[PDB]
């Protein structure tokens, strides 16, 4: 049931979408290892994502936090990055896109850095890079991200050595 | 997929070290996102 509408460069819907994803990238410690080398990107197409079941899930979902939690969903606009973002689109997130692996343990990742979620594109810390040319910093090939809105509720907040 | 902590629902990884890093943040119900925007792009290579 997903549709996907084409936003103009002209609209101020791509124009705010595009900053954001400009805005915050970052250095990474790894030196560029897992997404890249690079400043910012050329932004090739922002769509907007139109999924009435997926968008229901969500809401109703979001009522229940809010109620939960002073009437305070506490939503976010965040980036996810995975090899799954087509399936997501689809069929929306669950815990196949569970980093089980992660910081804090089996969820649902998401940043406020784009070039956080840059990394995770290709897979786990890069995977092998782009599928044509093996390259995690392939200036080429077209690589794609979610812009997500996120309901956090109440949050644990964890210092953590990153 | 884990649960949340008791009480909460999500968590926010704070950075400590790397001053200028964002802070990143955990859901555990596939619920609590929409996945609202599709970008498409390309890394450009530092002149
Ligand atoms: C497992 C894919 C993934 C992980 C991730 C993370 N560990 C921190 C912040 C963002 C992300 C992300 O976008 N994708
Ligand atoms: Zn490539």
């Amino acid at each position: 049931g997903t549709i996907l509408i084409d936003l103009s460069p002209d609209d101020k819907e791509f124009q705010s979408v595009e900053e954001e994803m400009q805005s915050t990238v970052r250095e990474h410690r790894d030196g560029g290892h897992a997404g890249g080398i690079f400043n910012r990107y050329n932004i090739l197409k922002i769509q907007k994502v139109c999924n009435k079941k997926l968008w229901e899930r969500y809401t109703h979902r979001r009522k229940e936090v809010s109620e939960e939690n002073h009437n305070h969903a506490n939503e976010r606009m965040l980036f996810h990055g995975s090899p799954f973002v087509n399936a997501i689109i689809h069929k929306g997130f669950d815990e196949r896109h569970a980093y089980i692996g992660g910081m804090f343990g089996a969820g649902i990742y998401f940043a406020e850095n784009s070039s956080k979620s840059n990394q995770y594109v290709y897979g786990i810390g890069g995977g092998t890079g782009c599928p044509v040319h093996k390259d995690r910093s392939c200036y080429i090939c077209h690589r794609q991200l979610l812009f997500c809105r996120v309901t956090l509720g109440k949050s644990f907040l964890q210092f953590s050595a990153m | 997929m884990a649960h949340s902590p008791p009480g909460h629902h999500s968590v926010t990884g704070r950075p400590s070290v790397n001053g200028l890093a964002l802070a990143e943040y955990v859901i555990y119900r596939g619920e609590q996102a929409y996945p609202e925007y599709l970008i498409t792009y390309q890394i450009m290579r530092p002149e």
